């Protein structure tokens, strides 16, 4: 019951969702042939969130992957478990977008999208009782920032009561790979607000600071950045999947997170996350995993969260532990900190407790927290967006495909709007 | 005709008819003929070669087919003739203008080229243009047509034997020409 | 279910055109024969059983160079009727390779790559290859792009042509025809890639140590260059990028499509092994002005988009690490409306060795594509050398009879006027 | 229980005969002595113990290639008393043939023909060969056809008549006898087939590469098309098409049954197998103007119907998506009252080889029988060589003195006039 499906668009989404499947299913004890092999009951109880049944007793997900070009899902499928994708699932263009915007999202990508659309209804329709979806996908490419976005309004205006998820994986301006990255994240996260019911986004600069850092690793591959993102995707559902003290699903998550309709952008961390050398030194306790939790340099985002004040905040912690010590520890990483939390509201942090910890791991800590800080990313999206498109820079590529510069300059305003908006309520006072 | 502009229809998404022809330059050489050679990508027409006087009026209907860029250039051509033969014997390119036809105003039936050599103004081609969005050697072609129009078969020997004479004679009067520019 | 096609005319583009072909079949294991004793598919079509036959065609209207080809231990692998030649050559006059010699074999040539053309289902674009300074060469290849850009429309077209030198010259008529040339594939060809010989010529004694080259030693280092510009499509890479996705990235307006390139490491065995090659150091050494592969000072203008090649065991953080530190330095300067200019690759194939050639096997290289303000120097010199003789009207009897204009001579420099206003009217600050 | 009769009338006729008839015994797998060291009943009839007899018969006044025939090879097999010859050649002149000499033979043929027609029980049709610019030929033609066409009333005749080239030409009076021949075969025979000698030349040199063709290479190539065509009616198929389903399909109206003919593959065992050879490719090749088998431009014209006959391992749907792209393309116009106009049969025969010969070993052929509305121009042309020398009545004298009326030669003139208006208003659209 209330389970969800799984839609992933582009590589780096279809990179994204090659591990997180990997993640679930070594969680759920399932081979890379389909065929269980756990240990515990409570390992089959609710495998129907992400799971189908088909003859054979072998199980396969209920994931839909999508491309403009074949490359990523012909080379996906010879990885690990990469069998347990449904062949019909897969659909792709012959041509692809080559990170232009307006292929992805008006000429090319409208047309391929009626063949997922299809399988994205019937793969709706048939399920038990409807939760929501959850999508995966990069703003810094044409085809996954344009078709993606695109089907989230098509799916929004046939679910509109549904909950919808999207992970986000930004273009930082550090480490940049392309250089048309900000016209096609201004245009994508202009589409973004209007129909997304929550938003998480990550950035691969974040990701090697962390790795680098906390882990101490030496060479850092995307294979790492894949398996902290596909933990932290992993953390948010383990309630919905295990027994609890405190269950909590992911749209009372958007109740409590989410205090005005267009404050949906969140960022995340994971913790413990400890190097090879220093994992038999540290102690699992409580305290240890707060400390790590709200520390500056674990946040999935380069945004320094001690440049802003916190709206709300969420924890969901796992494994078997008391829940006086949990509280307190809220308390009182809220009374030594007062100055960074909004004072109109009080009491802005909520906590969860699921009683099945990771596999290998005694205890872990996802946090979501809604904070004001995340307005220095879109500042800097917007300066580089405004320092490029002054001099009509590449425009001609957009614009030869039935895009205009209006829809360019409406994106520019509603996002400036959006950066002021999203401040307003930082220096609001009771 | 209706066959003609067709085929032509179907190979060219405009066509650009200029008439009346003014040439006004700087300096004239009274002794001198001066004939416009009017080009774009798909082609080229001339027009009679005229004695130079401060403005000429060359007569003609040239029809500009495009298939993308709607640039004409205007080449003023200055030609020696030997009045005894009635040939050119050499020709001299004086200056060209250009006419950017996506700048030509569909209202403004008047068009005006800047005639330039290395650069510098020397005179300018006035024009009327319409837009639509969609023996001499002259006796011999005329003899060649209606033999063309009279013979089912694409080569009877006398078609032949003028087409023969008429490539004589160009390559005669192409030796007068460069003879003449020497 | 991907391909591309490239096209070789002139002596110079046939010579260069054997040079990457003894690299392709080295690098997918296809012996001489064409006999293997699925990345093949973007070069090669099956046959049904045993051979591979490559998607090129050989044009040239002087017979001696293909007859060498049709006799040497190459003779089984290329069709027999796709090296199509000529009787008379147009003996480095660019009108009769226009106009009255070439007219006659371009139809052969258009149903050749017709024929080619109905074979492949996803045919990403063009490759076409020719020396400018003459007169089959440019001739036909002005006449074969631009009757390719009416057949076909959209698909894109890249030529990497190959400039004069600004002082070493083989003709004495070569500033003519390559003027020409440039008017007829400025408002014809997607991406066109500088490649003068006298660069080449000082990176190979500088680097290679060797004191005498030939156009062999050039032309391995502009088959390796290719090579590494086409890996991302037959191999499996972290970070992948596909033709189409450069005119998104690399050429901020339509008439700016010149770029320069460069590639690092060069080096021979005798001294390659006993220094470690990071990937710091080689993208050092790839930007340095004297490894441009061609002589133009990129210290005398701006850059505008930067797109480098990695391939090997690269590893994205050091990457980033290094894109830092060339943003560091003083005497690299962007332009200013471009805040973030570098798209990376990055390739797990490290680059194939020849046998018999100068490269040695390394694990890690680079090769960048990068448009830069400075190109304009190159442009200024030929029109220079152009003026000189077109004053006094010299060498044109032979061009006026062969069926050319009088007037066509002047629009080209005019066009070249226009290119270089414009290069410096984007050049300017805000 | 299926039957046919061919009947070989000429020096030409006879040449092409011959090379039919080791074509047929080679695929039946019969030896020239007749010998077998149930598809045979078509062409050949059982004798009861041992040897085969062909339904044929040879005709000609001249007696040096029948004298040739009898004492080949194939002495054996003809049946002695069929291979009808006379003592004086008509000498290209068709009164002769026709009033003269053809008479006194005439009833020797028919004698002939009743005498293999009572052993038949399923009798299709008859086929006919001859040479249309020849005396005994053309004459003989008519008469046999005129006569044939009131002792048996609707059985179906066929005929492969060559008409001469638009200029190479053997003889200096051709045209007259070849239009005479004309307006006897107008009224007389449902199918006649184009084959003149210079398109045919035109295909060897292009596509087998001969420099110096001969009649038997010709000769070989028409008894290709002949068993292709007549394959349906001894083989297997899934497609299956008889002889007198054409009239049905390929004739509009009575007057108009002329139609030109081609082939392919064609291609030699040098250099055939380094290409595929498959379904879309060969039926491009078989609608190439080029490869026309009489020399007439498709493009001048509309096409009526086409008929087009496939065998070897093809596919129907295969052969379906090749339809589709030909109706695609814009230089193939079908006329207006005509939507579909393809007749496709399929078998599953691979066509034979003979040893020695130019055509190679391949899985799958097609053959195509179009009736155009270009076909006027061969019409026009021969009628303008007519009028030249009629105008002077040069050469009547020798037709005159063989019995035929002054006046005989103005009604050929009429009724080729009245077919080429017949054939402008069809072509015209409502
Ligand atoms: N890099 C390189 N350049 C070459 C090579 N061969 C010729 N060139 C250049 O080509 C220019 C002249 O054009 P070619 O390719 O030699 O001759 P072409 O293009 O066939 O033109 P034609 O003279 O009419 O035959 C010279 O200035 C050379 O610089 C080569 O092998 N490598
Ligand atoms: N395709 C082909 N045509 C031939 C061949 N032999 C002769 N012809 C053609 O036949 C025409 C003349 O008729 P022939 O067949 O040679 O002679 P005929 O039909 O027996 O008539 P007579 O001259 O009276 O004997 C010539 O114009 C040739 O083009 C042949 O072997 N193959
Ligand atoms: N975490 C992660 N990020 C990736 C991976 N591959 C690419 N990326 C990121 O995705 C961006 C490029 O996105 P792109 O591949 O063009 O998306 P597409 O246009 O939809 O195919 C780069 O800036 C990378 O940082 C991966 O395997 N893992
Ligand atoms: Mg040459
Ligand atoms: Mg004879």
């Amino acid at each position: 019951m209330r389970e969800i499906v799984h839609i992933q668009g582009g590589q780096c989404g279809n990179q994204i969702g090659a591990k997180f499947w990997e993640v679930i299913s070594d969680e759920h004890g399932i081979d890379p042939t389909g065929t269980y092999h756990g240990d515990s009951d409570l390992q089959l109880e609710r495998i129907n969130v992400y799971y189908n049944e088909a003859t054979g007793g072998r199980y396969v997900p209920r994931a839909i992957l999508m491309d403009l070009e074949p490359g990523t899902m012909d080379s996906v499928r010879a990885g690990p478990f990469g069998q347990l994708f449904r062949p019909d699932n897969f659909v792709f263009g012959q041509t692809g977008a080559g990170n232009n915007w307006a292929k992805g999202h008006y000429t090319e990508g409208a047309e391929l999208i009626d063949s997922v659309l299809d399988v994205v209804r019937k793969e709706a329709e048939g399920c038990d009782c409807l939760q929501g979806f959850q999508i995966t996908h990069s703003l810094g490419g044409g085809t996954g920032s344009g078709m993606g976005t695109l089907l989230i309004s098509k799916v929004r205006e046939e679910y509109p009561d549904r909950i919808m998820e999207t992970f986000s994986v930004v273009p930082s301006p550090k480490v940049s790979d392309t250089v048309v990255e900000p016209y096609n994240a201004t245009l994508s996260v202009h589409q973004l607000v209007e129909n997304a019911d929550e938003c998480m986004v990550i950035d691969n600069e974040a990701l090697y600071d962390i790795c680098f850092r906390t882990l101490k690793l030496t060479t850092p591959t995307y294979g790492d950045l894949n398996h902290l993102v596909s933990a932290a995707m992993s953390g948010v559902t383990c309630c919905l999947r295990f027994p609890g003290q405190l269950n909590s699903d992911l749209r009372k998550l958007a109740v409590n997170l989410i205090p005005f309709p267009r404050l949906h952008f969140f960022m995340i961390g994971f913790a413990p996350l400890t190097s090879r050398g220093s994992q038999q030194y540290r102690a699992l306790t409580v305290p240890e995993l707060t400390q790590q939790m709200f520390d500056a340099k674990n946040m999935m985002c380069a945004a320094d969260p001690r440049h802003g004040r916190y709206l709300t905040a969420s924890a969901l912690f796992r494994g078997r532990m008391s829940t006086k010590e949990v509280d307190e520890q809220m308390l009182n990483v809220q009374n030594k900190n007062s100055s960074y939390f909004v004072e109109w509201i009080p009491n802005n942090i909520k906590s969860s407790i699921c009683d099945i910890p990771p596999k290998g791991l005694k205890m872990a800590v996802t946090f979501v927290g809604n904070s004001t800080a995340i307005q220095e990313m879109f500042k800097r999206v917007a300066e580089q967006f405004t320092a490029m498109f002054r001099r009509k820079a590449f425009l001609h590529w957009y614009t030869g495909e039935g895009m205009d510069e209006m829809e360019f300059t409406e994106a520019e305003s509603n996002m400036n709007d959006l950066v002021s908006e999203y401040q307003q309520y930082q220096d609001a006072t009771a | 005709n209706k066959e003609q502009i067709k085929q032509i229809k179907s190979k060219y998404e405009s066509c650009l008819t200029v008439t009346n022809l003014q040439l006004s330059l700087d300096s004239f050489k009274p002794e001198a003929y001066y004939y416009l050679k009017i080009r774009n990508s798909n082609g080229s027409h001339k027009t009679t070669p005229q004695n130079g006087g401060a403005s000429m009026m060359f007569q003609g209907d040239f029809d500009i087919y495009f298939r993308g860029q709607k640039i004409v250039y205007i080449d003023v051509q200055e030609v020696l003739k030997d009045e005894i033969l009635d040939f050119i014997t050499a020709d001299d390119l004086v200056g060209i203008g250009t006419l950017d036809f996506e700048k030509v105003d569909i209202n403004q039936s008047q068009q005006r080229a800047v005639i330039r050599h290395k650069g510098k103004q020397i005179g300018s081609v006035q024009c009327q243009a319409s837009y639509e969005i969609f023996q001499s050697n002259d006796e011999l072609l005329e003899q060649i047509k209606n033999l063309e129009k009279k013979d089912k078969f694409w080569l009877s020997p006398e078609r032949y034997q003028l087409d023969l004479k008429l490539k004589k004679k160009q390559i005669l009067d192409r030796r007068q020409m460069l003879m003449k520019n020497r | 279910m991907r391909e591309v096609i490239s096209i070789h005319v002139g002596q110079g583009g046939i010579q260069v055109g054997n040079a990457c072909w003894e690299l392709f079949c080295l690098e997918h294991g296809i012996q001489p024969d064409g006999q293997m004793p699925d990345a093949f598919n973007t070069f090669f079509s099956e046959t049904g059983a045993g051979k591979h036959v490559p998607r090129a065609v050989f044009l040239d209207l002087e017979p001696t160079v293909i007859d060498e080809v049709r006799t040497g231990t190459y003779r089984q692998l290329f069709h027999p009727e796709q090296l199509i030649s000529g009787k008379e050559d147009a003996a480095n006059n660019f009108a009769r390779g226009h106009y009255t010699i070439g007219k006659e074999i371009v139809d052969l040539c258009l149903d050749r790559i017709r024929k080619l053309a109905d074979n492949c289902t996803g045919l990403q674009g063009f490759l076409v290859f020719n020396s400018v300074g003459g007169g089959t060469g440019s001739g036909l290849g002005s006449l074969l792009l631009e009757r390719l850009s009416v057949d076909y429309g959209k698909k894109s077209k890249l030529g990497f042509t190959i400039y004069p030198s600004p002082q070493v010259s083989t003709a004495v008529v070569e500033p003519y025809n390559s003027i020409l040339s440039t008017h007829s594939l400025l408002e014809h060809t997607d991406v066109a890639v500088m490649l003068d010989n006298e660069a080449i010529y000082d990176i190979c004694r500088r680097n290679l140590d060797i004191e005498r080259p030939t156009y062999t030693n050039l032309n391995r280092l502009i088959a390796q260059v290719i090579s590494s510009l086409t890996a991302s499509l037959r191999f499996d890479g972290a970070l992948n990028v596909d033709i189409t996705e450069f005119q998104t990235n690399l050429v901020p307006y339509p008439r700016i499509h010149f770029m320069l390139s460069s590639y690092a490491p060069i080096i021979s065995a005798e001294k390659a092994y006993h220094e470690q090659l990071s990937v710091a150091e080689i993208t050092n050494s790839a930007f340095e002005p004297a490894n441009m592969m061609a002589k133009c000072d990129p210290r005398h203008g701006k850059y505008m988009a930067c797109s480098m090649m990695y391939r090997g065991d690269v590893v994205p953080k050091d990457v980033n690490a290094s894109i830092a530190t060339i943003k560091t330095k003083r005497t690299i300067q962007f332009v200013d409306w471009c805040p973030t200019g570098f798209k990376v690759g990055i390739n797990y194939q490290p680059p194939t060795v020849v046998p018999g050639g100068d490269l040695a096997k390394v694990m890690r290289a680079v090769c960048m594509i990068s448009n830069s303000t400075a190109i304009a120097e190159v442009f200024s010199r030929l029109d220079h050398k152009f003026d000189l003789m077109y004053a006094k009207r010299a060498f044109v009897h032979w061009y006026v009879g062969e069926g050319m204009e009088e007037g066509e001579f002047s629009e080209a420099r005019e066009d070249l006027a226009a290119l270089e206003k414009d290069y410096e009217e984007v050049g300017i600050e805000t």
